[PDB]
RNA sequence: AGAGACCGAUAGCGCACAAGUAGAGUGAUCGAAAGAUGAAAAGCACUUUGAAAAGAGGGUUAAAUAGCACGUGAAAUUGUU
RNA sequence: GUGAAGCCAGAGGAAACUCUGGUGGAGGCUCGCAGCGGUUCUGACGUGCAAAUCGAUCGUCAAAUCUGAGCAUGGGGGCGAA
RNA sequence: GCGUGAGCCCGGGUCGAACGGCCUCUAGUGCAGAUCUUGGUGGUAGUAGCAAAUACUUCAAUGAGAACUUGAAGGACCGAAGUGGGGAAAGGUUCCAUGUGAACAGCGGUUGGACAUGGGUUAGUCGAUCCUAAGCCAUAGGGAAGUUCCGUUUCAAAGGGGCACUCGUGCCCCGUGUGGCGAAAGGGAAGCCGGUUAAUAUUCCGGCACCUGGAUGUGGGUUUUGCGCGGCAACGCAACUGAACGCGGAGACGACGGCGGGGGCCCCGGGCAGAGUUCUCUUUUCUUCUUAACGGUCUAUCACCCUGGAAACAGUUUGUCUGGAGAUAGGGUUUAAUGGCCGGAAGAGCCCGACACUUCUGUCGGGUCCGGUGCGCUCUCGACGUCCCUUGAAAAUCCGCGGGAGGGAAUAAUUCUCACGCCAGGUCGUACUCAUAACCGCAGCAGGUCCCCAAGGUGAACAGCCUCUGGUUGAUAGAACAAUGUAGAUAAGGGAAGUCGGCAAAAUAGAUCCGUAACUUCGGGAAAAGGAUUGGCUCUAAGGGUUGGACAACCAACUUAGAACUGGUACGGACAGGGGGAAUCUGACUGUCUAAUUAAAACAUAGCAUU
RNA sequence: AUUAACGAGAUUCCCACUGUCCCUAUCUACUAUCUAGCGAAACCACAGCCAAGGGAACGGGCUUGGCAAAAUCAGCGGGGAA
RNA sequence: AAACUUUCAACAACGGAUCUCUUGGUUCUGGCAUCGAUGAAGAACGCAGCGAAAUGCGAUAAGUAAUGUGAAUUGCAGAAAAUCAUCGAAUCUUUGAACGCACAUUGCGCCCGCCGGUAUUCCGGCGGGCAUGCCUGUUCGAGCGUCAU
């Protein structure tokens, strides 16, 4: 048989993400002395649209504590942020929307965005439009913080991890139907070469495990073991259950 | 062009105002050297170049 | 109504092959290759066009005099004047507020 | 395909190689299909005896290598015949 | 094309110079066997590879 | 460098020759055909017919039915008688 | 060609929102030329003009439209609206 | 002649240098086949055929020879998405002149992209060169037995600025970076007109310019404890110091819609000069009447400034929108020439007219104008607007500013982006074709191959049809008109009875006015179904701008409506141009694929669901 | 399962329409045709009139009969198990 | 009876077999050990009085020096040896392991020196240089890695 499309995707080549129109990655400031001990003030210059990203980004200018230059950063814009707004990043920053604070100096029950998995990593969690991370609780003796992720998972991160107060802008982007093949094409044409998608059962046996046959049918259980070989993992990988979800799920 | 001008000056005491050059389809270079207005190209060709 | 041709080896309409039509003293219609239009410099604060400065290609500014390139006030170029006035008023007000805040803190928190 | 598609043939996969002179330098890869330029070693394979002998030593001028046997025969000597002008 | 590199122009020059019939006095030499230019090339017959 | 119970121009190396050449292929690569007048060019002066190519005379040679489509000159196939 | 929002005016009514003239210029809308494609004649041709062309008739034609150059993916590999 | 035979010997002819018998030895040793290999040659056979792209004809010259050479004349086609004029790729001399036997130009050939002999491509301004893009290759390192793979800033001690001596070498500051290749359509310093050759020209010649770099002058400006002046302001003026360090701008950006300005083209009127027609008519029909780069000067929407303070809200676009965050209004500033005038520049170009002449020399006269129009075509600019779960490069380079480091002779220079002036600008490409013959399809192949410019009429219209400029008249010819054909049509009466099947063909068709069902996702269906009108001529009305004094006069196109008359009862008169309806199966739709037998119900799609 | 709209998808019927047909006829151009010039290819054991018989059970050849007269042109599609 | 077809013969065509030849192959045997950063093999472009190719050569270009021989070369022309052999001295364009960085560009640089243009800085001409890995040495350095005053 052939190498299947899912296997080919990992080679790169035509499946590499598009990057020309992306200006800079969305990252916090590097964790420095000012952010560790007090706060630093930055000015929002513009709210820009980043192709391939649903959420808008905010360009924020800060002063260098050690040089005469000025530094422009690219944050994920939280909804409610505006051009000409002062934002504050640090331990002693006020608890207002757009401020970047360590989770230790944040009370329980507030939502943040671009939460660092570890301090200094400049943001990893809850960075997509309409998404946020909730600060469930604190453990000061352990120096840790329990948070709730957009997926519903519970995580524990060091209290020094930073986050931006508020909710990622971009609202309910997925609330309107795409309604058109062209609109799906435009959505993915700035992300990746993954659209359109041909069904495996419409292929031939040389091309996919779902293969051919005189009727379009999978012919064997579509749930595939977690430890199946590469080239076998087509369908529902390591599926605990299948079928329509007809009630609440114990797992979360 | 600079080498051609200097070579003409040294070899024939010829002063030029400009020199145009091309490379012919046979691979050799052809140079049109315009003399100064005070010197007559006909006399130069007759006396030094053997052209009539 | 004679028809014209490009006068250069570029045969494509590539935003750099801009041409206009002229009539020569020889009495025939011809093409003149023209450069891109000049662009007016913008304010660094509000982004509007700056009055009093010609719209040229970037290399062309190196051959005109300074008074034609700037206006005679603080931030002559690159700021629009309204922004300069806003800067002046804002700076004065922030320094005044800072002075009164420091005097108030010294008088009401260091009085003992 | 065929005649109609042959009309679109106005590009060049290969150009002239600086080392071997053949029109075998891939214009995009910048590698010669014949001599292996720009690799230091000349491309040569034992499964093509014909290709090996088309460019083995002796198929060219041998500007320097042809004079070695005479110099060896005379012992790589230096100097001039005892009694020579100069 | 009108746009040419120097190398291509030089090779075209060499081909043009080689495109000629053999001299007549060659055939009068003793032991001559050359009857005609066997490597003659025409722009309409055989394409030179650059 | 010397030899052969070897081959003798469809043979012998692909190549006895301006052969790894001419030519083909984008390319890697593929890759031919093609030797012999005569001892000596002595390679046909000159006349004539023809627009010319050529022909007919004439000449050279031991020989031109050895005339650069050249030693000999088979068969297939063809013309005349 | 059709004529989506938005806008102007006038009619009703009590309200609220009904109606009627206009304006406007949206749409993977539509007729149709070039381009792109290739349905039928199962036409021509079928030792062809052509190792896939020719004619008529057809599909689409403002956007999942057509196309150049540069560049990337190389054989059990690639690429595939399959 | 001998031998059963394979064969052997001899006679005659041709021919020109070696060869044979006998006994042994030796082998690449015996051909009708193998769709055998190479080469050569037949019948077929003077046969199939040389029939797409409308088309040739007369006279003359040339020549041995002319349908396919040339001149003139006529008749035609391409008909501005050209058979026109130029380019990109590709070709490489096919370009020009002269000559020409054979071969090639599937007929001929005096002709040729053929053959032969000689020529032809001129750049500081056009490109490459410079920059970076997707991307590729180094480096530090790390893998790999290795050819080499990753790596492109990454676990690297990776650089650039100034001062000082007779003399290069003495120091002092800054540092986070620290490669190359990659676009003849992206970015980008600068050249226009006229003329000229057989063949090049934005390259040559003449005139008139510009840019970059480097040098130092003259004038001008500013100052002398210092680095201009004016304007309320927007800002202006010929300059009018300014290190590091930093900030900003430009380069620099999508698609589409209507509107407005400008250039060019088209069209109309008058005049000038020439030409055509002129039985008759036509103050007629056609052509010419031009103005470059570079500059000076005056203007040109949007915006911005000043006064002032708006509801009885006002201003205002086709559309919108705007205003106590300051509108209308009045007055200014300013970005923006492909606008007017002037220099260039009439001296050019062009058009007429008249006098020289083997040539050498042409010479000399004149003239080269004024208006109008527009849903016109094309390019460009501007202000608005729409769409996006799509927001539509980078870098080199150039400029401004914040800052204030250094430096700056009351009788002398003056760290000047002002005027004038001086010097220089290397290298490679440049011919020609770009296609029914210059490229690729074995070829001079009805195929394929990326662009620019784009006339008149009809008409909604780069539809079809006809024409102008320009280009061709090139595709083997002559004669005849049998069958069968290919292509184009017409048929009485019937009207699908043909056939697997209405395949093929026919019928319908533009515009205006009426009228339009079931069903429906309320958007459609719909041009449903159907019906009427359409020419010519003579009139009438309406739809605008300007000025006077509610009318008059002047100016200007077209679009619509009404009436009479009239003929062939005809009029979208050619061309152009939907047949329609009642249902069933099926895929929702738009879209995509088996290049060269399958375009579909297959694939994709949005939506839904699962992991 | 249904389904408006859409379809060079498959199917049945109706109106219109017509040479699809009854049942064919006629016209035009270009061929074919004849000429000048030029000029292939496929194919080919040898060849080329039949009837029957036998035969490898369908002969051009064999057996027995019929018969049987140069050299040819345009068509033609029975045979050559072309 | 001609023509046509066929058969036979002579001559003439077509074609290149046969015979004879061979400055070529093929095989065996013997001797020898000599490429290259002092730039190889290979490639490109040029060089002759009249050459396209082959052969030879490299702007000193169908070759220069030197030695030996001893009168040619030759198709023509020309001149006062030779397209001779040998070969120890030289030249040796652009390249190429290819080396300033590149190269699909006859592209873009830096250093030293000289000669001109007013010139340490810019321009032009000329000459010589500028790759990488590693070894030895030299010199200048870094590190509280470390030793004494
Ligand atoms: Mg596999
Ligand atoms: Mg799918
Ligand atoms: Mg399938
Ligand atoms: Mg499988
Ligand atoms: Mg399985
Ligand atoms: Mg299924
Ligand atoms: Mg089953
Ligand atoms: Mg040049
Ligand atoms: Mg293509
Ligand atoms: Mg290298
Ligand atoms: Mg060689
Ligand atoms: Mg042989
Ligand atoms: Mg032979
Ligand atoms: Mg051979
Ligand atoms: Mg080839
Ligand atoms: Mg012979
Ligand atoms: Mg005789
Ligand atoms: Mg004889
Ligand atoms: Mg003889
Ligand atoms: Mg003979
Ligand atoms: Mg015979
Ligand atoms: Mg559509
Ligand atoms: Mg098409
Ligand atoms: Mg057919
Ligand atoms: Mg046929
Ligand atoms: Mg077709
Ligand atoms: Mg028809
Ligand atoms: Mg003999
Ligand atoms: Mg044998
Ligand atoms: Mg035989
Ligand atoms: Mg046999
Ligand atoms: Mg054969
Ligand atoms: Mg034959
Ligand atoms: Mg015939
Ligand atoms: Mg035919
Ligand atoms: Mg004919
Ligand atoms: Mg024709
Ligand atoms: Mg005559
Ligand atoms: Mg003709
Ligand atoms: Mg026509
Ligand atoms: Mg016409
Ligand atoms: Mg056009
Ligand atoms: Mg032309
Ligand atoms: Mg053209
Ligand atoms: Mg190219
Ligand atoms: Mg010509
Ligand atoms: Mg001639
Ligand atoms: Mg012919
Ligand atoms: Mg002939
Ligand atoms: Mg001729
Ligand atoms: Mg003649
Ligand atoms: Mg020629
Ligand atoms: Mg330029
Ligand atoms: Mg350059
Ligand atoms: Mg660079
Ligand atoms: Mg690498
Ligand atoms: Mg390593
Ligand atoms: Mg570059
Ligand atoms: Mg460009
Ligand atoms: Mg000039
Ligand atoms: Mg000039
Ligand atoms: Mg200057
Ligand atoms: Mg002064
Ligand atoms: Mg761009
Ligand atoms: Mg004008
Ligand atoms: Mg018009
Ligand atoms: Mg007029
Ligand atoms: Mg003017
Ligand atoms: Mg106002
Ligand atoms: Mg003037
Ligand atoms: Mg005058
Ligand atoms: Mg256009
Ligand atoms: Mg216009
Ligand atoms: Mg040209
Ligand atoms: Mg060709
Ligand atoms: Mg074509
Ligand atoms: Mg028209
Ligand atoms: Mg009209
Ligand atoms: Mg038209
Ligand atoms: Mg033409
Ligand atoms: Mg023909
Ligand atoms: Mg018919
Ligand atoms: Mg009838
Ligand atoms: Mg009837
Ligand atoms: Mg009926
Ligand atoms: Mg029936
Ligand atoms: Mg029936
Ligand atoms: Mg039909
Ligand atoms: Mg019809
Ligand atoms: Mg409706
Ligand atoms: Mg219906
Ligand atoms: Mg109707
Ligand atoms: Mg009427
Ligand atoms: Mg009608
Ligand atoms: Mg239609
Ligand atoms: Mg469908
Ligand atoms: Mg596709
Ligand atoms: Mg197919
Ligand atoms: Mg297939
Ligand atoms: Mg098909
Ligand atoms: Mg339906
Ligand atoms: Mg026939
Ligand atoms: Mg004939
Ligand atoms: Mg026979
Ligand atoms: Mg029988
Ligand atoms: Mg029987
Ligand atoms: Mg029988
Ligand atoms: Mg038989
Ligand atoms: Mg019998
Ligand atoms: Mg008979
Ligand atoms: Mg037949
Ligand atoms: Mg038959
Ligand atoms: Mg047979
Ligand atoms: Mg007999
Ligand atoms: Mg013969
Ligand atoms: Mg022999
Ligand atoms: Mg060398
Ligand atoms: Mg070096
Ligand atoms: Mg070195
Ligand atoms: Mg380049
Ligand atoms: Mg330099
Ligand atoms: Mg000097
Ligand atoms: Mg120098
Ligand atoms: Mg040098
Ligand atoms: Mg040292
Ligand atoms: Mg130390």
């Amino acid at each position: 048989g052939r190498v299947i499309r899912n296997q080919r995707k990992g080679r790169g080549s035509v499946f590499t993400a598009h990057t020309r129109l992306r200006k800079a990655p969305a990252k916090f400031r590097p964790l420095d002395y000012a952010e560790r001990h007090g706060y630093i003030r930055g000015i929002v210059k513009e709210i820009i649209h980043d192709p391939g990203r649903g959420a808008p980004l905010a360009r924020v200018v800060f002063r260098s504590p050690y040089k005469y230059k000025q530094i422009t950063e690219t944050f994920i814009a939280n909804e409610g942020m505006y051009t000409g707004q002062f934002i504050y990043a640090g331990k002693n920053a006020a608890l207002t929307v757009g401020n970047i604070l360590p989770l230790s100096s944040v009370p329980e029950g507030t939502v943040v965005s671009n939460v660092e998995e570890k301090p200094g990593d400049r943001g990893a969690l809850g960075r997509t439009s309409g998404n946020y991370v909730t600060v469930v609780g604190h453990n000061p003796d352990e120096g840790k913080t329990r948070i709730k992720l957009p997926s519903g998972a519970k995580k524990v991160v060091p209290s020094s991890s930073r986050g931006m107060i508020g909710i990622v802008a971009g609202g309910g982007r997925t609330d309107k139907p795409l309604l058109k093949a062209s609109r799906a094409k435009h959505k993915f044409a700035v992300k990746r070469n993954r659209w359109p998608k041909t069904r495996g059962v419409a292929m031939n046996p040389v091309d996919h495990p779902h293969g051919g046959g005189n009727h379009q049918h999978i012919g064997k259980a579509s749930t595939i073991s977690r430890y199946a070989a590469q080239g076998q993992k087509a369908g529902l990988i390591a599926a605990r259950r299948t079928g329509l979800l007809r009630g609440t799920q114990k797992t979360k | 062009k600079a080498q051609i001008k200097q070579a003409l000056k040294k070899l024939y005491d010829i002063d030029t105002v400009k020199i145009n050059t091309l490379i012919r389809p046979d691979g050799t270079k052809k140079a049109f050297a315009r003399l100064t207005p005070d010197v007559d190209a006909l006399d130069i060709a007759a006396t030094k170049l053997g052209l009539v | 109504p004679t028809r014209v041709t490009y006068r250069r080896r570029n045969p494509y309409n590539t935003t750099s092959n801009r041409t206009r039509v002229i009539k020569t003293p020889g009495g025939q219609l011809r093409v003149l290759h023209i450069k891109k239009r000049g662009t007016a410099p913008k304010c660094g604060d509000c982004g509007i066009k700056l009055p009093g400065i010609p719209a040229l290609r970037p290399r062309e500014y190196a051959t005109i005099s300074k008074p034609k390139k700037t206006v005679q006030r603080a931030y002559g170029g690159s700021r629009c004047g309204n922004c300069v006035r806003d800067r002046i008023i804002r700076a004065f007000l922030i320094e005044e507020q800072k002075i009164v805040k420091k005097v108030l803190k010294e008088q009401s928190q260091a009085e003992k | 395909k065929g005649t109609s598609s042959f009309g679109k043939r106005h590009n060049k996969t290969h150009g002239l190689c600086r080392r071997c002179g053949r029109r075998s330098l891939h214009n995009q890869k910048k590698v010669c299909a014949s001599c292996g330029y720009p690799a230091a070693k000349t491309r040569k394979y034992n499964w093509s005896e014909k290709a090996k002998r088309r460019k083995v030593t002796g198929t060219g001028r041998m500007r320097y290598l042809s004079t070695v046997p005479r110099r060896f025969k005379n012992g790589f000597r230096t100097g001039v015949p005892k009694g020579a002008r100069g | 094309p009108s746009h040419k590199t120097f190398r291509i122009k030089q090779k075209l020059a060499k081909a043009q110079k080689q495109n000629r019939p053999i001299p007549q006095w060659i055939r009068l030499r003793t032991g001559n066997t050359i009857r005609y230019n066997a490597k003659r090339r025409h722009w309409r017959k055989t394409r030179l590879g650059l």
